[PDB]
């Protein structure tokens, strides 16, 4: 949404593509494939996986509710025990669901920034030798066989 | 020839909600908040718990003549008691700071219980004639079975002087009652005096009881009604008694014997015959993930609680029908 | 030929805050914070609540002279009293525990007052003589209206035994007091006895009161004091009373006709003649917002209290000047 | 901010369009006009409307603190019944000023956004037809006259 | 010719975290969290505080023998009270609702201590002779200084009766005691009365002490206890005393001169000679930072407390290697 | 990372400038240079600043746990006031940490995006005048000597 590729100039996902989250779809002579790039994947696994952890482990700990025992004439400082916990447990509840609203969002952001890094990566590899078509695709004004495929795919097309 | 950039889709149906916008489809999620628990009591770490099952904690400790199960128990890992125990106080009556003291065996984890009376050191009183319908054993008038309702003897009821010293290194919980009669009648046929007390001494106590005579609604036939007190009492102090009647003498006391983590669990459980390291009262946890909802009050190795339906992050990327 | 793109500006002055920056201009802003109040206390739901005035519960329910607004009042909705009451306990004393009932009556909303013991059954005392100055009605000396001040007739005081048993479906509040007197002439004035006591008792009840004579400072002319006490009795049980003396009577106890959420709040605030959904002790909230600021303490259908001045969501964008 | 459209590259709003939030002004040889997005402005209507919505339905609810009476000698526990009631009404003082300050900075971006991508809509919509003026207008190389001018708004200017 | 944009870099070695990453480094970076103390008790704003150091809060206000140094202190900050005060009950006993006292005296700042019944006005009894080897002083037996142990004169103890009326504007703590003898041949050996009491009384005052009469375990070689009360007297209210034995008179009272906040804090250090603005137990703090780690419990312009190691925000950019 | 610039098309930081937060190096026959953006560092500075204190100044104040003294027989409430303080501090302990951590990943976007509108900034100044490198540089197509460098510095190059 935020960044525009996801949903936007690249308008779909590949059901075909399945070794990773981002990556290629190339067509040349010899054929036409599908392809990961593994270093942009990775990059998104990580730091997602430590997102994840970060809300988990940083919870050390919360709230530890034991409970109490008060009497007929106690009722008062029953009800404050009680709404103490009332209070707590659903100031986690806000906490939580508000959380993982949040980031949910900035996910979302954030696999849509990757793919768009991942366009401009290649757009600033190819420099002139192709033609971007504005869906996310880039024709070669000269033959690129397999080796040229991979080339691009390794970062090391034009590697001057 | 042509090169594309693009991104994974698959047939995944999870969906998850941001800020901007709910329900939306994506390829992976993690959910993170646990729903699920075997549904038994079971061993904290290898070790059983106590379940007093029909007792309670007062029933248990004075030794209502129906808890015989926990007569010497082994060393426990946390206290279950039912929401409304049917074996309680036998003898109509009250417990003195119940709540502190079963506040104070939630931190424990093994009694050890010694005579430090013993019921055959009576010699001036009748000590085997203090019983009661109120607290039947096999259709016969028993009493709790660590105090001794004591009684006159021959028409005469002396003065008890008796104390116990706390010769052990631990601390030791001691109990004892008072018995408050329907009428003078009553006073005088068990105890001879009218008029009579109970003062109980350590380093820190100093109580006199004095009984209270009076007609009340009766309670499992009873229109009198005991009344029992506490005390920890330290290593090396003494504890001192004094009495012309009225008298629930100790027998035995508890050495506390080993102290930890755990606390009293209201639930209506049985034992599952199994083992765990986390408990709610409703059901035992075994999982990896680090949020719930089932209930809030907890003991053990237990992911946190909380009070919502559903809570589940996006890992992979929007999906696309 | 020419298209361009471009976005909405207005004349909008309404600034908000970032983390960023501050007072930023924006096009449209939705203000969350309630801030308003009609200013009075209003029905809940449509029915009228329990507003004490001048009296306090304690007056209320004692049946202080001055209280007769509130002799058999019918189902509320919440309960008002003042910061300070003036027509507490017109003969000085306390009232024991005091605040643990006041919380019990929070969450009632019916009461019926019936006759326990009729006033006029009192066939061996005198039930009609004991009226303080302390507590005047109409330049008229008297005492609180539900209780009953027995004195010794004919230079004797018998021991009174006497009991309710309840014989309703509800739970009954049952009310009664001892007279500690400021010296020994007063006691024998009044009761006859030197030695008095009042034992009271129910299924769950054990008491035993002693009077207390002494000097001490008047308040409302009196050196005497009046202690009262309450219990909750429950349906098929009894309340007894046994007394030689210092006996303030029951006559009207409470039969628990209506529960529900409510509580005690503190307001110097009338009545408003008034219907509305939820309430503070400044006044009551008509809205469809979702937040305030106004007062902590609240009941009734209440969008949730924060402590801030202004609270204000961008929905707009930056507004070009 | 974030995304350098709002007081960028675009400089400023407009006062004369009125009916939504994103939109075009035209110039052609019929005239000018202004006339807004609807796709465009309704998805932020919405979105910021679900914004709104999830801070004020989430809270479900919040703590419910109705008052308790303690006496001359319970000072201790009043102490700790107000202490409770400071520490939990100062908690959600917090959350409450740091997450309106938190969103609307994020809505400012949102907006930022998506007046970006309208823009790169069009963009890619024109392809070479019409010259980036780098104010965020295009200059038609070719005569637009109002079908035309409303088949780039609709998304159906070069529909090949 | 050419012109490039880009991005500062330095050699900076300090690292963040984030939600996607950690240990990222950055140019600049800001600590938020305090984590120092100059270790030491500081007067606050100016003035020193109440730093009791061997006594307690009772032994300082009963006066025992030991706390001399206190005897008449001038105004305080805040109270300074060790773990475990040495110098407490000299001779063993309780004190009444000791943790409301606590409370109360942490919310004042200075008392002025007043004679209220000279200890040469007991011309009826023996006031000189209250003294025990339990509460030396200088190898010499002793009583706590503020209050009077009596005892009989020629074989009889006359009913005292006494009273204080406070003329003062200020509210007034006055203490008493009552003295538990360990058997009847004592009491008659102190007070000649066998059964004696202690009636107390105020506006809203009234109370009967009886001593009880026991033996109990040794303490500093007493199986007597003392019991020791206390009341608030208000401007114009008086407080009236009776008793024909086993009473701990007042002498001194204290008139509450100024109010203001503070509180107890235990601690084992000393004075450190020194001027602060904000203290924990372990220390004080001078800083201009806005959170610490130090201690949860804490008195005057204080940062924010919270329980972590590191708090650090990034202001600079990811650094380059 | 989500703005593409730093650690991306710009592939370093340059340790010789040090006069601010961004900026320029420029080339030409009279030498070569490094020199501040002084509005574009002003705005982040300024920001950032405000970031900060908000985070500080908006503390006002969190919970303030004055002791309380509880008895031997008073074991309940102790535990309740123990209980309270615990859930509390506990409490700002996971908004602090998380807060921290969601602002310190907001912050180096924040600057990723400063340097990706400083440099489109620059773009859309010289507009056909120079070619990108797509290293975060510019070629001029004509002679740019030090009054025509600062001109670009100052927004007044091509001023029209
Ligand atoms: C009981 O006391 C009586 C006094 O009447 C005495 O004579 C008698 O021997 C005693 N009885 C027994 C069984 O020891
Ligand atoms: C009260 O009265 C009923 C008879 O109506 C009786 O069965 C019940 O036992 C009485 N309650 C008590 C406590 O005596
Ligand atoms: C009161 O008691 C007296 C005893 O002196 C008795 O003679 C008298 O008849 C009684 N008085 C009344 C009015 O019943
Ligand atoms: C205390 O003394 C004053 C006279 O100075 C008197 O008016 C007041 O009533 C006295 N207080 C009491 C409680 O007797
Ligand atoms: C003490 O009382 C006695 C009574 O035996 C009396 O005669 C004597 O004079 C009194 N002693 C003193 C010292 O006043
Ligand atoms: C208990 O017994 C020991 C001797 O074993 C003695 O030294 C100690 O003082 C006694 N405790 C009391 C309170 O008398
Ligand atoms: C990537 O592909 C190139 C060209 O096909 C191939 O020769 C080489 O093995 C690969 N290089 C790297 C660094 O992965
Ligand atoms: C999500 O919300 C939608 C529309 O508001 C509703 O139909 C549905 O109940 C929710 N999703 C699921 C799986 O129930
Ligand atoms: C916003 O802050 C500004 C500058 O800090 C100040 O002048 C003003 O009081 C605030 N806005 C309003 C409307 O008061
Ligand atoms: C939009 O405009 C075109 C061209 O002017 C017009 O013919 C048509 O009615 C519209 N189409 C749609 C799908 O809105
Ligand atoms: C940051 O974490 C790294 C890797 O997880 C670890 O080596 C290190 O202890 C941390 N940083 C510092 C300065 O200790
Ligand atoms: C910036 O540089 C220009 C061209 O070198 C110079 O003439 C002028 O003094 C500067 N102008 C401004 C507005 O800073």
């Amino acid at each position: 949404g935020l960044f525009g590729a996801i949903a936007g100039f690249i308008e779909g996902g590949w059901q075909g593509m399945v070794d990773g989250w981002y990556g290629y779809h190339h067509s040349n002579e010899q054929g036409s494939g599908y392809a990961a790039d593994k270093e942009s994947t990775q990059k998104a696994i990580d730091g997602v996986t430590n997102k994840v952890n970060s809300i988990i482990d940083k919870m050390n700990t919360q709230f530890e509710a034991v409970g109490r025992e008060f009497n007929n004439l106690e009722r008062r400082i029953e009800n404050l025990n009680k709404k103490m916990e009332d209070g707590f447990l659903d100031v986690w509840t806000y906490n939580a669901e508000l959380l993982v609203l949040m980031e949910n969002e900035r996910t979302l952001d954030f696999h849509d920034s990757n793919v768009k890094n991942l366009y401009d990566k290649v757009r600033l590899q190819l420099r002139d030798n192709a033609k971007e078509l504005g869906n996310g695709c880039f024709e070669f004004y000269h033959k690129c066989d397999n080796e040229c495929m991979e080339s691009v795919r390794n970062g090391t097309y034009d590697y001057s | 020839d042509q090169i594309c950039i693009g991104y994974h889709a698959n047939n995944s149906t999870e969906q998850v909600d941001t800020i901007m916008e709910k329900n939306v489809t994506v390829t992976h999620a993690q959910d993170i908040l646990e729903k699920t628990h075997n549904g038994k009591l079971c061993d904290l770490d290898g070790v059983k718990p106590l379940i007093l099952r029909d007792c309670s904690v007062a029933g248990w400790l004075l030794g209502n003549p129906m808890c015989d199960e926990f007569i010497n128990v082994p060393e426990w890992s946390y206290i279950v008691e039912k929401a409304n125990p049917v074996n309680d106080l036998c003898y109509p009556g009250d417990f003195n700071d119940y709540e502190e003291l079963k506040h104070l065996l939630s931190r424990i984890n093994h009694f050890e219980k010694i005579q430090i009376i013993p019921k055959s050191s009576w010699s001036s009183h009748e000590a085997s004639l203090g019983v009661s319908s109120a607290c039947p054993y096999q259709r016969k008038s028993s009493f709790f079975r660590n105090v001794v309702w004591l009684i006159k003897k021959n028409s005469t009821y002396p003065t008890i002087k008796r104390s116990y010293n706390n010769t052990n290194q631990e601390d030791l919980l001691v109990l004892w009652g008072i018995h408050h009669p329907k009428d003078a009648a009553e006073q005088t046929k068990l105890y001879q005096n009218p008029t009579t007390y109970i003062s109980v001494g350590t380093s820190t106590l100093n109580q006199r009881l004095v009984p209270r005579i009076a007609t009340r609604s009766k309670v499992n036939g009873q229109s009198g009604r005991m009344e029992f007190f506490w005390t920890i009492l330290k290593p090396n102090d003494a504890i001192n008694f004094e009495s012309n009647g009225n008298f629930i003498a100790p027998e035995y006391a508890y050495k506390i014997v080993k102290k930890g983590d755990s606390t009293i669990m209201k639930s209506e459980l049985e034992y599952g015959n199994c083992n765990t390291k986390c408990q709610t009262p409703m059901g035992a946890i075994n999982s990896s993930m680090p949020f719930h909802n089932i209930h809030p009050l907890t003991i053990g190795e237990c992911p946190k609680y909380v009070k919502s339906n559903r809570l589940v992050l996006a890992t992979g990327l929007r999906n696309s029908p």
